[PDB]
RNA sequence: UUAAUG
RNA sequence: GUCUACGGCCAUACCACCCUGAACGCGCCCGAUCUCGUCUGAUCUCGGAAGCUAAGCAGGGUCGGGCCUGGUUAGUACUUGGAUGGGAGACCGCCUGGGAAUACCGGGUGCUGUAGGCUU
RNA sequence: ACAGAAACCUCCCGUGGAGCAGAAGGGCAAAAGCUCGCUUGAUCUUGAUUUUCAGUACGAAUACAGACCGUGAAAGCGGG
RNA sequence: UCUUGGGGCCGAAACGAUCUCAACCUAUUCUCAAACUUUAAAUGGGUAAGAAGCCCGGCUCGCUGGUGUGGAGCCGGGCG
RNA sequence: GCUUCCGUAGUGCAGCGGCUAGCACGUUAGGCUCAUAAUCUAAAGGUCCUUGGUUCGAAACCAUCCGGGGGCACCA
RNA sequence: GCCCGGAUAGCUCAGCUGUAGAGCAUCAGACUUAAAAUCUGAGGGUCCAGGGUUCAAGUCCCUGUUCGGGCGCCA
């Protein structure tokens, strides 16, 4: 008998593109996103200056977004007709969460912008369970405890009986 | 392979901090600002008027700091408002506002100011505060100890100050952190303050949902419908609630029965105890092992 | 020749102790300081602001002025020629009581105890502390085994 | 070449070591510490003799590689190469200095990093040979043609630990016997009762 | 104006 | 027996894993209308009470690591004062007191102050 | 996904192994570090004390006091 | 152990297998530090060993103050 | 030993933390020529002596290392 | 400290409050078989920085930052 208070969910979906470039193809990829969500996504600037890339310290290099609840699970679902059903093993991690990127935003079902242009985003799921705000609250911190974890096996098998998707070894 | 962060090095070297702190409870850099009493008072009494909101209830107490340890010389809890007229809704804005007039005048009625220092009982919102009296014994002053409660706009800490604040205890503070403050045009709005002491957003949130679905309803507001409770009770409930609280302010304390004396604790194993386990232990993996070879 | 500064040669001093940094404990604070006590001077590096000097660490006297965070207090500091009951105002980090005066204390009020105790009876009850006096003889019983011959050990090198 | 070593026998100053403070030190000649078959056991080398000194001086790192090729000598002519475990237990680390006079002289007068030198006390092993029991003399022959290297005076003392452990030899046999020492190449093992049960299932399984 | 050699 | 709120000394209290939690509580939890703040009600704030000890938390266990406290190391190393003591020196021995610290081997694994509950 | 030893995001461990302008030492984790919001206590005036010291200055600092102020909800903190 | 790799070997290749050799990780082991330290002496440096001290009763305060609260200063006695 | 300076393609030089390191020659390739040269058009090529540090960034700024070059070495 | 000159396109210099000019340099077209020699157009101006007067300032006015040229020297 499963309790009920141990049902793996999904914490967050984390959005992310990474142009490398700052003014007009970052704030296209922000459209983009905020075509995706339905709200405005936040620009990550660097940490340091790479001569090699051509990027600089504190210049606006990537934006990205988390999105919580229903919406995180349409947008996952969206994500997994894109990618057809399958991970492979190296994409799960350790600690439990998981994530993949496609290829190009117009799979998603956004219809494509001449103004805009393509972008590709990058996914990344935070699966959750009832009991994970304690290390992030204010009131009690602490570590949530060995039981309460979330395993590679437990992801795998949450996957595979949630989205009825295979899992190829590469 | 990586090395081991948490070594028998790193824990020689590693200094615990507090209890408190390891529990999460006391912010002691605020508490080195609060507690301590300068040097030339000599033995004066510091009191500061403690507000922990909860889940299901609202605990104020008023503490001066010994070296023992900080006494509490007044406490008032939120599951005491069922004796003044308050079943339901302890959790909220009001039931800080009454706890904090409770905390008050039962403090007033302890230190004999019941008649002396009466408060605001016709209470509007506006900013208020107790001037002490020529001729009569002094005013009780405090001040305010919130904790690790983020003290934005409308938080029911600064109700509890407020309640505290009309019943009588002489607390300096700003008209900012109430509720009714603009952030924008920054004035002070002293009807929207009585409106969210007497409870009329959890009356207008009640009617909003009364009037969108009877499912959603009855899904938020259980006891409130088990209790009958309607938006027009609210605020006569409210007075009467506050009316209870200034005319009987002392507290009786419950009568304690003879105990039963059982142990529901599981207790501590000995030293014999765990050398006859291992003894055990190993004398079974002996007999295993001779069993399986 | 050497530096003149304030904290020359305080490296180990002003240091806290091993698994003792951190916070500073809060009863140390709030522990109330009296006009004429004997206290001593420790230092501490966790609050700069009020530090006494090294002269004075480890250095005790008497509370003249109390302040709203800090004390004065008249110490005793001996300067090339002569001693010197000087004042200096220590913050209240750096301060603990002594109890050499509160042992004293104690003394007194035993003493006193003692003086209104057996004055109607009359009895002479020495009140003064008197030394580690020549031990009374004493009967010691060697009961059953006689005593354990001690035999001098051969050198062996065991390096 | 470099000075005798009548200037700085003796421990004069206090220990001066190669640091972030004291660089420019050039290269000490030992840097081989043991040879012989080092890649051995415990049971197959018994004996173990050792240099114990008798003064507290300083030993050059230059005489320590002079005796280290007088007892490998002995040793290859005597037990082969395979068939003895030389170990030196002093590493110098006491940077000592030279005052060259090419006329400032005696003025700002502090010595450049001339070499290397081994602080030793009074009762400290120089050099440690591990070797089979048959090999006796041979040890004491080693360690008597490796005295003349050093100054001062050293004596010879054959141990009564197995090899380099700290353990007794008639007492080795029956801890290894119980599993209280396990072989753990040129050093053993020692097994309390401190740790968890694991580690003791693990053994006796 | 430059333009040497086999 | 035990919890909550505020604490004192700040590991005998910490860390890793496992087991049990009756009642009050503490929490997990349900939503964003109002106060409030974020990309996001995840944090904070607000309004609650369908489910739950899964987790935090409380107690206990690990021939557990760490920590605290003793023995051993050891009257050892060291050291106040002394000698027309030794030795070429290096250093060592003695008289007089004082006296350690590793490795190794035992024991323990939070007490307590104020207010308020629960086991009626 | 491009993405690689290194561009961006997330999770876990992480007693400080980072940072606090500099030389080094001490100190510091819901801070003394990083980012925000507001400010100019880096303002005026007496006295006392420490350090160097002869117990003389200068420089630096330490507690207070009288005023005007900043911030915070407040305790308080701040006169570089 | 694949956490990676230099030379091969049976491999088109494959963390499939294989002897390894290198850095890494885990238990050890030898020798140290004036500008290292968990510990830690001997010697030493402060303070106290009373009349300028206790136990009483009462006034004053513009300081601090739920509270003839706290602190300080004055008095009048008793204790040798 | 003391004080000082330099060390950049193959060679001789420049270079005001943010370059594609610059000029000449050498080199190679192609024209011109009967060939060669010269001439014309292209191209390749810097471990910026070595280590570290400051810096968002170091060919340079700071420190040491290994090379090199001058000036001093004195009255008695 | 005083007085007077300049600082304007990559460089040297003019510019009388109402597309900033002359020469060298670069690029692009002629010429020559081709560079160079010589013509032709085009590009390139933080007018040292800020403030003030005026409808409008590179210009007029002080304030400062560099660079010469001469004077003057009680902490
Ligand atoms: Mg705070
Ligand atoms: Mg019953
Ligand atoms: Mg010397
Ligand atoms: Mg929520
Ligand atoms: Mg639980
Ligand atoms: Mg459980
Ligand atoms: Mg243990
Ligand atoms: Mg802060
Ligand atoms: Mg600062
Ligand atoms: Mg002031």
């Amino acid at each position: 008998k499963e309790n009920p208070m141990r049902e793996l969910r999904i914490r967050k979906l984390c959005l992310n593109i990474c142009v490398g470039e700052s003014g007009d193809r970052l704030t296209r990829a922000a459209k983009v996103l905020e075509q995706l969500t339905g709200q405005t996504p936040v620009f990550s600037k660097a940490r340091y200056t790479v001569r090699s890339f051509g990027i600089r310290r504190n210049e606006k290099i990537a934006v990205h977004c988390t999105v919580r609840g229903a919406k995180a699970e349409e947008i996952l679902e969206k994500g997994l007709k894109v990618r057809e059903y399958e991970l492979r093993k190296n994409n799960f991690s350790d600690t439990g969460n998981f994530g993949f990127g496609i290829q190009e935003h117009i799979d998603l079902g956004i219809k494509y912008d001449p103004s805009i242009g393509i972008y590709g985003l990058d996914f990344y799921v935070v699966l959750g369970r009832p009991g994970f705000s304690i290390a992030d609250k204010k009131r009690r911190t602490g570590c949530i405890g060995a039981k309460h974890r979330i395993s590679k096996e437990e992801a795998m098998r949450w996957f595979q009986q949630k989205y009825d998707g295979i899992i190829l070894p590469g | 392979f990586v090395k081991v962060v948490k070594n028998k090095a790193y824990f020689k070297r590693y200094q615990v901090k507090f209890r408190r702190r390891r529990e999460g409870k006391t912010d002691y850099y605020a508490r080195k600002r609060l507690v301590i009493q300068d040097k030339n008072k000599y033995n004066t009494p510091k009191y500061r008027m403690i507000v922990r909101v909860t889940n299901r209830d609202i605990i104020c107490q008023i503490a001066y700091a010994r070296i023992e340890g900080d006494m509490i010389v007044c406490a008032a809890y939120a599951h005491e408002l069922p004796k003044y007229g308050v079943k339901v809704g302890l959790t909220n804005y009001a039931a800080a506002y009454c706890t904090g007039l409770l905390l008050a005048r039962r403090l007033l009625n302890r230190f004999g100011m019941d008649k002396i220092y009466e408060g605001q009982v016709e209470v509007t919102g506006d900013e208020y505060n107790v001037e002490s009296i020529d001729g009569q014994p002094g005013a009780f002053t405090c001040y305010l100890d919130a904790g690790l409660a983020r003290t934005t706009t409308g938080n029911k800490v600064f109700g509890a100050l407020k309640g505290a604040v009309d019943g009588g205890l002489s607390i300096p503070h700003s008209t900012k952190r109430f509720p009714g403050y603009d952030s924008e045009s920054k004035e002070f709005n002293a009807e929207v303050h009585r409106k969210h002491i007497m409870g009329q957003n959890v009356a207008d949130y009640m009617r909003y949902l009364m009037e969108e679905d009877e499912d959603a309803y009855k899904k938020q507001f259980s006891q409130y419908i088990k209790n009958n409770v309607t938006p027009d009770m609210m605020e006569e409930m409210y007075k009467k609630a506050h009316a209870a609280i200034r005319e009987n302010p002392v507290y009786e304390k419950k009568p304690k029965r003879e105990v039963k004396k059982k142990r529901w604790n599981r207790p501590k194993m000995s030293l014999a105890q765990k050398k006859d386990r291992v003894a055990q232990k190993k004398a079974s993996f002996l007999r295993a092992q001779e069993r399986a070879a | 020749t050497n530096t003149k500064g304030k904290r020359r040669g305080t490296r180990y001093m002003f240091s806290r102790p091993f698994r003792k940094h951190g916070v500073v404990p809060l009863a140390t604070y709030m522990r109330i300081y009296k006009k004429g006590d004997i206290v001593d001077i420790k230092g501490m590096g966790t609050v700069q602001k009020g530090m006494p000097h090294k002269c004075y660490h480890g250095k005790t006297g008497r509370v003249y002025n109390v302040t709203q965070h800090a004390v004065g207090i008249v110490v005793n500091k001996q300067v090339k020629g002569k001693i010197l009951a000087k004042r200096i105002n220590v913050r209240i980090e750096h301060i603990k009581h002594s109890k050499s005066r509160d042992s004293f204390l104690k003394r007194v009020k035993e003493n006193d105890q003692k003086k209104k105790e057996a004055k109607e009876k009359g009895t002479w009850v020495q009140l003064k502390r008197q030394p580690a006096p020549p031990r009374e003889a004493h009967f010691v019983r060697t009961n059953g085994k006689e005593p354990e011959l001690l035999e001098p050990i051969p050198y062996e090198f065991m390096a | 070449g470099r000075r005798p070593a009548r200037c700085y026998r003796y421990c004069k100053n206090k220990p001066y070591p190669k640091s972030r403070f004291c660089r420019g030190v050039p290269d000490a000649k030992i840097r081989i510490f043991d040879l012989g078959r080092k890649k051995a056991k415990v049971d197959e080398f018994p004996l173990c003799g050792h240099m114990v000194s008798d003064e507290y001086e300083q030993l050059s790192s230059e005489a320590l590689e002079a005796a280290r090729i007088c007892a490998n000598k002995y040793m290859v002519k005597s037990c082969g190469k395979d068939g003895f475990h030389i170990r030196v237990r002093l590493h110098p680390f006491h940077v000592i200095r030279i005052n060259k006079m090419l006329q400032t002289g005696m003025r700002g007068a502090f010595g450049k990093p001339q070499g290397t030198v081994a602080r030793v006390h009074i009762g400290q092993v120089i050099m440690s040979i591990r070797t089979k029991l048959q090999n006796k003399e041979h040890v004491v022959e080693a360690l008597r043609r490796a005295k003349f290297k050093f100054p001062g005076r050293q004596k010879i003392h054959i141990s009564k630990k197995w090899g380099f452990t700290k353990f007794n030899a008639d007492e080795f046999e029956d801890m290894v016997a119980e599993k209280r020492l396990i072989p753990d190449g040129c050093g053993v093992k020692y097994i309390p009762n401190r740790g968890p049960l694991d580690k003791w299932r693990a053994l006796h399984s």
